[PDB]
């Protein structure tokens, strides 16, 4: 965590 | 680095003169491109870095820029002079020439960058092994003995099998990071975000619980004989993954590998507009995977604290009552491990998605990636606090090694  | 934030104004100025009505935006975009020009003609490019600055390929690299200058300065004359389509005519052929001369010097990667990625590949290869084998033996180790068949140990099940699936994405993502893409399709790509969501939701959910279930057994020993029967943990932990689900399913369906700038790119494409339900998904995780439940533990804790230091009998026997002790503490480390492990990644994605920080900064991304890691770091450190704080962990660990 997180991502795009 | 400077030289991509220069080169992105670069483009973005000529996108500006394309659609432009008057010689003013034209002139102060072509004013702008020529700062960023002047000084990306100052950086080392990633393809020529640690070359000398006097080298053939430097002086080439700058002199194209050189090039570009003067063609800028052209556009300049022209737009000064009220032609507007002949200074836009003018700027589509710096697009040309920047293709054609400059454009084979940027591309790739930087060392630094190459850096951080066989660090993160690193770490997380050993937390991978330490994880994915430390957890999958304490999943073993509850299945297979009797005595270890207890309310507090269905609930330890519950985090192994979290961190058992966490730590089995992390090879995956480490490719990603060297290969700087995803070559293992869109069903795994839907299968490892949705399981970094499952582990955060799933893994909090189940510490609240444990400390819920803790509450029970030290303030409410009669009806705690009610409440805390394997059975019932079980039953618990079901309701846990489904629930986790209202998030987790979403994730599976928002989850998509798309063709971006010559890789392939795994990544959540959120409704229109996607930048309103990005932040709403990350405010809600925060709330609802973080804080709220530290707050509902909290209180657990608050309330046992009136009778686990003002006390000494808490059981009907001495044994009883420093089993019930130990585990009580036992349960308050790995929650605060898990807090201590969590909350900087969490805050570090708040700040980074409302506030205007320099997300290309070399020590930010490096934080931020340290941050995401220490993260994960948690899904490894676990099985080590149930072996050190637990007496059947203990002999469990010992009879394997
Ligand atoms: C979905 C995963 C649900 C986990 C169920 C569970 O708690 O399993 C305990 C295990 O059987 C210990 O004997
Ligand atoms: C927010 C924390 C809620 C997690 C606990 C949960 O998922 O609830 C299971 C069951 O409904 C409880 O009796
Ligand atoms: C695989 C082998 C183990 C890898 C662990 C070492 C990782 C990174 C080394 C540290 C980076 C030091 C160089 C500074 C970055 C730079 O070159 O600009
Ligand atoms: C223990 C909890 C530690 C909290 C410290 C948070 C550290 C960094 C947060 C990121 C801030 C953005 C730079
Ligand atoms: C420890 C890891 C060393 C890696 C070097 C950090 C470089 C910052 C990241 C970047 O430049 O994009
Ligand atoms: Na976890």
């Amino acid at each position: 965590y997180x991502f795009f | 680095a400077d030289l991509e934030d220069n080169w992105e104004t670069l483009n973005d100025n000529l996108k500006v003169i394309e659609k432009a009505d008057n010689a003013a935006q034209v002139k102060d975009a072509l004013t702008k491109m020529r700062a960023a020009a002047l000084d990306a003609q100052k950086a080392t490019p990633p393809k020529l870095e640690d070359k000398s600055p006097d080298s053939p390929e430097m002086k080439d690299f700058r002199h194209g820029f050189d090039i570009l200058v003067g063609q800028i300065d052209d556009a300049l004359k022209l737009a000064n002079e009220g032609k507007v389509k002949e200074a836009q005519a003018a700027a589509e052929q710096l697009k040309t020439t920047r293709n054609a001369y400059i454009q084979k010097y940027l591309g790739a990667r930087s060392a630094s960058s190459l850096a951080l990625a066989i660090a993160i590949t690193a770490l997380y290869s050993a937390v991978c092994a330490v994880g994915l084998l430390g957890n999958v033996l304490v999943m073993f180790g509850i299945v297979r003995y009797t005595k270890m068949k207890t309310a507090t140990n269905i609930y330890i099940f519950n985090l192994a099998l979290a961190d058992a699936l966490a730590t089995s994405t992390l090879p995956f993502q480490s490719a990603k990071y060297l290969m700087e893409t995803w070559p293992f399709g869109e069903l795994l790509c839907k299968a490892v975000l949705s399981i970094d969501y499952y582990n955060m939701f799933t893994s909090i959910f189940t510490l609240t619980m444990m400390s819920v279930d803790r509450y029970i057994a030290v303030c409410h020993p009669v009806k705690a004989l009610d409440f805390r029967t394997p059975a019932k943990a079980k039953l618990i932990n079901i309701c846990i993954w489904v629930l986790a689900s209202g998030v987790g399913v979403p994730i599976m369906v928002m989850a998509v590998t798309r063709p971006r700038d010559g890789a392939v790119v795994c990544m959540l494409q959120f409704p229109s507009p996607s930048w309103y339900w990005d932040t709403v998904t990350k405010i809600c995780v925060f709330l609802f995977a973080f804080v709220v439940p530290i707050l509902i533990i909290t209180v657990c804790y608050g309330l046992m604290l009136l009778r686990l230091r003002s006390v000494r009998l808490l059981s009907g026997s001495k044994e009883k009552d420093r089993s019930l002790r130990r585990i009580t503490r036992m349960v308050l480390v790995v929650v605060g491990a898990f807090v201590v492990c969590w909350a900087p990644i969490h805050i570090f994605v708040i700040v980074w998605t409302l506030v205007d920080i320099d997300r290309r900064d070399p020590l930010v991304v490096a934080a931020l990636h340290l941050c995401i890691a220490l993260g994960y770091a948690n899904s490894s450190l676990n099985p080590v606090l149930y072996a050190f704080l637990d007496e059947n962990f203990k002999r469990c660990f010992r009879q394997l090694c």
